[PDB]
RNA sequence: UAUAUAUAUAUAUAUAUAUAUAUAUAUAUAUAUAUAUA
RNA sequence: UAUAUAUAUAUAUAUAUAUAUAUAUAUAUAUAUAUAUA
């Protein structure tokens, strides 16, 4: 391969290094990184010169047809819009133009330019048109450019590196060398063609750079001129290059999505023509695959246990598939061939179509080649101005095709108006709904609790926030003189900021201010529209408490809310495998736009009156949150109206009906335009976080039941349809969250419902949505869609088009962020790649290649010095990335699976074991005392000659610069802290219980002896931790940045030779694996697209354990003992110091000081106190103790059972006695089972029993340390 | 899965063909003129008449 | 100008029959390579 | 060189599937003509 002949000598190590031909060492390593770091991005490019390219694709010059930019933009109103060129109003997006124009060029590369500081100052200053124009052209030009965890050509390098050289083969049986290679890919052959267009002398000119500061481009001669829509094109086809060799798909699938994209960049608008034709392909493939006669195969057998309310699955076997079986809801061809007719691709329908019907019978092969023809989509994070986005988002409101009558109020009650008996239909169900549940909301001595209350007010804040200028100018406005702490270094629109504001304050007196601007964002999506965020003012947030209450009552107590407790997300997954098994019809559903539907004229008012009824039962003198009881006016009778006393939840419904009515005031300031903030009113309620899915969800439950169980039995024809549709109801039917919902059909007793029925009752339902002014966007394709998870014949399908290898929002012209934070990134990146189950050998080669170029970075001063550093690669291996060949073993031996941590590191040396020890004694001389767990043989000098020590301390040390405090600023921070405090303890019973217990605490943790410096979670620090995350959120001087490097580079320097002290006795523990564990499923049945033989090691690893939860007997832990807690405090924090505490047979004040710490009252404490026992425990609950938890990878798969009876802590006929735990056992098992099952995981291959064998000191020893650490910490 | 779709589903038609109607008539032998009667123009006209 | 019905022509889709091409499976013959025996 | 076994390729026959062409039937769309209604 000349290309390999091509790569310089420290990329042909580095692709050697990857391919497993060399351990992988910190020299080469940084040779690498270095040079990447040095040389111009162009090369990279230039490399594709070596390609014998065989691939039928044509560029046509189509592309180079700049579309002037002058004509795509104008000013009305003094605001910048877009003015669409097609009379659809939604071509808002950024043109096809040429740059150029706009370009000056740079002092340090003449060859690239930026923007004419003429036409930004004209823009700035003189307000002219054309310079606003153009300068907001730029920007978000600029901006979609910026959509990138980094540079494209970087990604493009290294796909080439790690597919410059054939990996060796492992001694595996399973271990199939690629089937794909190069020169047969057309997206690389696409990519050399159209960069043909950029060279002038042979230097392959990058059409656009990204800087941290957006992007740059580059000045064309005369002759030539750059559209930005190329670089968009190279930055898909890039992608679409890496994903495709990761799936390991057929050149013919990549050809179509050439061909795709090539037809997208041709015409104007490349982001509006990908969108409109955006469905494409999930309908061509996944809703359309068994729609013929050879139709068989096998299937899960789920069933649902009887208490459905909980979501218990149990996977019961298989089934055969047949034709009896097949799917019955007509195909998608036609729809959208006649789609891809208007531009002109049919080829692709043709030939998706004809490899389509080559899997007739579901198998691992069928769902490979759906899950590879889905991830054809664009992965553009797509971006749009912001103002055209508000524009045209917020300017819709419903059509109600029958209006509740004014006639049908009653009188008012000072702004309510309740609703007269005789209205029926579903606004009278939504009215009783709504009312009942405040009805169970109005005595209720759950609140007026001050600890609840605590939670509540502290619910509120967070370090993110906005609308505070808003708060100062109202409340400055009605005379009230806020307090100021602008010393203490933090943002002002913080919500911790104007809480603070706020703590003194009667809120009586705020009440004015409720009704003030609310500030807005932005947050860019990958195949639709971008979100909105809509943060409140800590007072709104406030007063619509009564509001989320109800709807959570309805919610926890009516469907137990669908799923929306989210305690694990992983709950859905069963869910939709169940829903798609071939005995069940399931049905996908979801409100076109639940937050610019609900509105006040026909919802909000019904809700409102509802509420302020249901609360009447009550003390109607009873203030609530301080809202005092007021007198209002009741006029529901002509003849003898009258005023009379209202509870102060009602008050906050008067208030808040008038904030609805009113609507929604936002005020937007986006920055990419330019000069063009302005305010405007809408219905659209805020939906900015899950704090609105409660209201919707429960809003879309509500009218769902009253469909099924009156609308529709009214008015459906079809005689068997409503024998099915009777006998059904939501609590066992239907599931939602927000929007989105699911509804399943009962089982047609052998047999499927006529498609007739179907589109009979599919239509009552568009209608019965029409009424209210819902689109209800419904759908039946036999396939389930729920909070974006696909699952086919109960198979889940991972849509890796949602998860872009090279995609990255960001929602500011700048990205504003600092070198080290490229780490996590890089974590973050590689683990969707296990997620998602891609190619592991190969995923994990271009991620050490990612890691290699991240490992590396600097700074400067804004006037003096400039810094460096790097990482050695060992600490990869501690943030949770396996190693590819160790010296002395062979390549590609440990699985995805391996732990992060402290965990993954044991696991490795404990297979390393044997030959660091043998190796260590013949090249080194013997130490010069014995050791624990070595012999003489001196391993760590060795592992320090690898360099392991500085890998694994560097990974401990922080990424982000820390602020810096001062004395006139602590007054405020003092200010801060006592107002923060002083909004935290509203009353005193609270601050009484929380000094008693710090008091007692350290008065016992001294005298007692346990400890000093213990850091135990206590309410008098939550304040603390706010102000620190306050602080944080700024961004850091100078000086902070260069004591983060100077502080890596020593921490780096320094010769250590020690783990942490728990590592140290992890490892005197041998443990070692046997045979195979029975199988869960038969291996036939696919479970997961892509986890098939070819994917070896995903495929046992699923098809060992199996994949659906099934906890049956260990709940994995979450009865955590203290359910209500306050924000800021870590339950896992908490419990874990119980345990220990447990563990070490503190006295019972001890538990009671700490319990009382947390505000738990000492009559409760005494009860949480005495629940705690090592019995009721469960293994990860008390692993824990000592930070052994288990790996988000790992929660996909059942991994209780083989814990709980799979790892044998004390084999009898295998364990050497001195290994036996004893009476300590109740607490020593626990962690033994959870260092065996890491282990087993961290290998490749079918999962295997584990067994300690042997620990080299005795069990009590290992557990009388233990005991040591437990009482330092 | 031909089989298991076979013997799970009986409504695969295939049943004999049983209603068959006729509407002509319900004979089965033909009567054929085999040798053609000679056309007479000249002599022994009027011996024969078609 | 629009709607409905009938007839004719063109295009698209589905079913049946015939011909051609490609792929897969089975059987027979020939050639090449590898292994074993003489 | 001969025999046996395995693999690959070619040729022939049979069966299945896909694509193209021709013929017949049905449905949809477009155009033209006739009739009826507005």
């Amino acid at each position: 391969e000349e290309l390999f002949n091509a790569l310089p000598q420290p990329l042909q190590q580095l692709s050697l290094a990857l391919a497993g031909e060399i351990p992988l060492t910190d020299h080469i390593f940084e040779q690498a990184a270095s040079t990447w770091h040095v040389q111009p991005r162009s090369l990279t490019y230039k490399l594709l010169d070596h390609i014998p390219f065989s691939t039928p694709v044509v560029v046509p010059p189509s592309i180079y047809h700049s579309l002037d930019w002058s004509k795509c933009f104008a000013v009305n109103q003094d605001r910048v819009e877009r003015v669409p060129t097609i009379d659809d109003p939604d071509d808002v997006y950024v043109p096809n133009s040429d740059i150029g124009p706009l370009l000056t060029s740079l002092h340090t590369i003449p060859d690239y330019g930026f923007l004419h500081p003429a036409i930004e100052n004209d823009a700035t200053t003189l307000r002219a048109e054309r310079a606003r124009c153009a300068s907001t052209f730029y920007k978000i030009a600029s901006s979609q450019a910026r959509q990138v965890k980094l540079d494209p050509i970087r990604m493009l390098g290294f796909l080439l590196l790690v597919q410059a050289r054939p990996r060796v083969p492992s001694g595996l049986v399973t271990d199939q060398p690629t089937r794909r290679d190069p020169t047969q890919s057309p997206a690389l052959h696409a990519i050399w063609q159209v960069m043909q267009y950029y060279k002038v002398a042979g230097v392959y000119y990058a059409p656009a750079l990204v800087v941290p500061s957006g992007a740059i481009w580059w000045i064309p001669p005369p002759g030539k001129r750059n559209v930005v829509s190329v670089q968009y094109l190279l930055t898909d086809l890039i992608n679409l290059a890496i994903l495709a060799h990761m799936t390991d798909m057929s050149p013919t699938l990549e050809l179509t999505g050439v061909l795709m994209y090539l037809r997208a960049a041709s015409s104007h608008s490349h982001a509006y023509t990908l969108l409109q034709m955006k469905s494409v392909f999930p309908a061509l493939s996944l809703r359309s695959m068994y729609r013929n006669k050879g139709f068989g195969g096998k299937a899960p057998a789920i069933e649902w246990t009887e208490p459905r309310s909980k979501y218990k699955f149990r996977w019961t076997g298989v089934t055969q598939l047949h034709d009896g079986l097949r799917p019955r809801s007509p195909s998608m061809d036609v729809p959208t061939l006649e789609v891809l007719t208007k531009y002109e691709l049919v080829d692709i329908g043709h030939i998706i179509i004809r490899e389509r019907n080559a899997h007739p019978r579901h198998n691992h092969d069928s769902v490979r080649f759906v899950r590879d023809v889905m991830a054809l989509t664009s992965g553009m994070y797509l971006v749009r101005q912001p103002t055209m986005s508000v524009l045209r988002e917020y300017s819709q409101v419903p059509d109600i095709k029958d209006p509740i009558p004014p006639s049908a109020w009653t009188g008012p009650i000072g702004n309510v108006r309740y609703l007269l008996p005789s209205v029926q239909g579903p606004a009278r169900h939504l009215y009783d709904t709504w009312r009942a549940a405040a009805r169970q909301i109005a005595q209720d001595p759950q609140w007026h609790d001050p600890l609840n209350q605590a939670i509540m007010r502290a619910q509120y804040v967070t370090a993110r926030g906005g609308s505070s200028a808003s708060l100062k100018f109202a409340l400055k406005v009605t005379g009230i003189v806020l307090p100021e702490y602008d010393d203490s270094k933090v943002k002002k629109s913080s919500k911790i900021y104007q809480a603070a504001q706020i703590a003194r304050i009667a809120f009586m007196l705020l009440i004015a201010a409720i009704h003030a601007e609310v500030t807005m964002g932005i947050r860019n999506q990958v195949q639709r529209r971008a979100r909105s965020i809509m943060p409140l003012n800590v007072i709104q947030q406030a007063i619509s408490a009564p509001h989320t209450l109800v709807a959570n009552y309805i919610n926890k107590h009516m469907n137990l809310s669908t799923t929306s407790g989210s305690v694990v997300t992983d709950k859905v997954i069963p869910l939709i495998l169940y829903a798609s098994t071939p005995p069940n019809t399931v049905v996908n559903v979801d409100i076109k736009a639940c937050d610019a539907s609900i509105t006040y004229n026909y919802f909000l008012s019904v809700i409102c009156g509802a509420m302020h009824e249901g609360f009447e039962v009550g003390n109607a003198d009873a203030a609530f949150m301080g809202v005092p009881s007021t007198i209002v006016s009741d006029r529901r009778s002509s003849v003898a109206p009258y005023s009379r006393p209202i509870s102060g939840l009602q008050t906050m419904v008067q208030h808040l009906a008038d904030l609805y009515a009113a609507g929604f005031r936002y005020s937007v300031s986006d920055a990419f335009s330019s000069g063009n903030k302005f305010s405007f009113p809408t219905s659209t309620f805020p939906s900015g976080s899950t704090a609105t899915s409660t209201e919707h969800t429960a809003n879309n439950s509500t009218m769902m039941e009253y469909f099924l169980n009156v609308h529709a039995p009214s008015h459906v024809k079809s005689a068997s349809l409503k024998r099915i549709l009777t006998d059904m109801t939501i609590q066992r039917n239907y599931v939602c969250q927000g929007d989105d919902g699911i509804l399943l059909l009962p089982h047609e007793a052998a047999s499927k419902i006529s498609a007739d029925d179907m589109n009979e009752l599919l239509t009552c339902l568009r209608d019965y949505g029409q009424l209210f002014g819902w689109n209800y966007d419904i759908d039946w394709s036999d396939t389930a869609e729920y909070l974006k998870l696909y699952a086919l014949m109960g198979c889940r399908i991972p849509n890796t088009s949602r998860h872009p290898p090279v995609g990255k929002e960001y929602a500011a012209p700048q990205t504003d962020e600092i070198w080290p934070s490229l780490i996590d990134i890089v974590i973050g990146h590689h683990l969707n790649g296990v997620t998602d189950v891609l190619n592991w050998r190969e995923w994990l080669r271009f991620s050490w290649a990612f890691a290699c170029y991240s490992s590396r970075g600097g700074y400067t001063n804004p006037k003096g010095q400039s810094f460096s550093a790097q990482y050695p690669w060992w600490t990869f291996v501690y943030l949770g990335i396996p190693p590819i060949l160790l010296p002395g073993q062979t390549p590609f031996i440990h699985s995805c699976y391996m732990p992060p941590g402290d965990q993954g590191m044991f696991s490795i040396l404990n297979g390393w074991r044997d030959w660091l020890i043998s190796h260590a004694s013949t090249t080194l001389p013997p130490l010069r005392h014995n050791h624990p767990v070595w012999g003489l043989s001196d391993v760590p000098s060795l592992l320090s000659q690898f360099g392991v020590y500085a890998g694994y301390h560097a990974a401990q040390h922080y990424r982000r610069p820390k602020p810096a405090p001062e004395t006139a600023s602590s007054d405020s921070i003092n200010q801060i802290t006592s107002d923060l405090t002083e909004y935290l303890f509203y009353d005193s019973a609270l601050k009484a219980r929380v000094m008693k217990g710090r008091y007692n605490w350290e008065r016992l943790s001294s005298s007692l002896s346990l400890n000093v410096g213990s850091r135990v979670p206590s309410l008098f620090d939550v304040p603390g931790k706010w102000v620190a995350a306050g602080r944080d959120a700024e961004k850091p001087p100078p000086s902070s940045v260069e004591d983060m490097f100077t502080s890596l580079n020593r921490c780096i320097r320094r010769p250590t030779h020690s783990f942490s002290r728990l590592l140290e006795l992890y490892l005197r523990v041998h443990v070692t694996l046997g045979e195979s564990i029975p199988l869960a499923i038969d291996p036939d049945v696919p479970q997961v697209a892509g986890a098939d033989p070819a994917n070896d090691d995903h495929w046992f690893k699923y098809t060992c354990l199996g994949d659906i939860p099934s906890a049956t007997r260990n709940y994995f832990g979450e009865s955590l003992f203290v359910g209500r807690v306050v924000s800021g405090l870590d339950v896992e924090a908490v419990d874990a110091t119980l345990l220990r505490l447990k563990i070490l047979g503190a006295p019972p004040e001890a538990f009671i000081a700490v319990l009382n710490g947390i505000g738990m009252s000492d009559s409760e404490a005494h009860q949480i106190a005495g629940r705690i026992s090592l019995a009721n425990a469960q293994l990860v609950q008390i692993a824990r103790v000592v930070h052994l938890s288990i790996p988000s990878s790992w929660m996909t798969l059942n991994t209780g059972p083989y814990i709980h009876h799979h790892a044998y802590d004390f084999k009898p006929g295998i364990t050497q006695p001195s290994a036996k735990s004893r009476d300590k056992s109740i607490w020593m098992s626990p962690i033994l089972k959870l260092l065996c099952t890491s282990y087993a995981m961290t290998v490749a291959g079918p999962v295997r029993t584990s067994i300690v064998t042997e620990i080299d000191g005795s069990a009590a020893a290992l557990s009388g340390n233990l005991r040591v650490w437990m009482r330092d910490v | 899965s031909k089989h298991l779709s076979a013997y799970l589903d009986s409504a695969v038609a295939n049943g004999p063909e049983l209603i068959v109607e006729d509407t002509g008539l319900c004979t089965s032998f033909m009567l054929l003129d085999n040798i053609p009667s000679a056309h007479l123009t000249k002599e022994l006209i009027g011996f024969t008449w078609f």
